[PDB]
């Protein structure tokens, strides 16, 4: 295994990753970064 | 590779930022949780080099 | 009186891929391929320029698949997933099913 | 004073004091910027 900087957010019982990955990848560039959806009312 | 529907609605969406907040200090002279909601969102926000 | 049941489930796989580009121009691949190399310094730092910028370019079309699979990953991810707001009152206020 | 103030380190220490025997200056730097494709037909 390899130590890596990640930040750990405990919610409810269970220790998930909480990663916003817009950053590290899809950036500056030309890809849809998705979880921006649109929503018809 | 925005088309019509971004900019020309760059006066419509951002003209939002035509009207709601503003220039800090001295008449509500009573409120910390979102003056620093562009004071804690200004200082700090984006890719690197 | 109830009896115990047994299930059975088969799911088939879904292909995908990835792919990128790399071009070099036809000035460096002529250097490259050692053609019309006069012997001399001055095309030795050309030569040398063209094997950087291949280098520059390889690099990332290479490093791209890596930074291309979280894409894919988010993509089937955002497609498979029901609302919140539909599966959440299906499986608490309801059991068992029928 | 301007040593242990502050008024300055947000600057480069590089070199011309007469200055413009140096006529010449137009100077930048690149980025580059590599391979993306999306996921999808696009």
């Amino acid at each position: 295994n390899a130590r890596v900087p990640a930040d750990l957010v405990i919610v409810g019982d269970k220790l998930v990753f909480l990663e916003a990955l817009e950053r590290r990848v899809y950036q500056a560039t030309r890809v849809a970064y998705p979880l921006i959806g649109n929503i018809d009312i | 590779h925005l088309n019509r529907v971004a900019r020309a609605a760059l006066l419509s969406d951002l003209k939002r930022r035509v009207c709601a907040d503003m220039f800090f200090m001295t008449r509500h002279a009573r409120e910390p949780r979102l003056i620093s909601a562009y004071l804690s969102d200004m200082v700090s926000c984006t890719q690197p080099s | 009186v109830d009896q115990p049941v047994h299930n059975y489930m088969v799911k088939r796989i879904h292909k995908r891929s990835l792919s990128a580009a790399f071009a070099i121009a036809s000035e460096a691949l002529s250097l490259l391929s050692n053609t019309y190399v006069d012997g001399t310094e001055i095309d030795s730092s050309l030569r040398i320029r063209a094997i950087q910028q291949m280098a520059r370019n390889l690099r990332t079309v290479l490093d791209s698949f890596e930074r291309g699979t979280a894409d894919q990953l988010l993509g089937v991810l955002l497609e498979k997933a029901p609302p919140l707001s539909l599966l959440s009152p299906i499986n608490k206020f309801q059991p068992e099913g029928h | 004073r301007f040593l242990e103030l502050g008024l300055s380190v947000a600057c480069i220490c590089t070199k011309f004091p007469e200055l413009a025997y140096v006529r010449d200056g137009v100077i930048q730097f690149e980025v580059q910027q590599p391979m993306i494709a999306r996921d999808g037909p696009h």
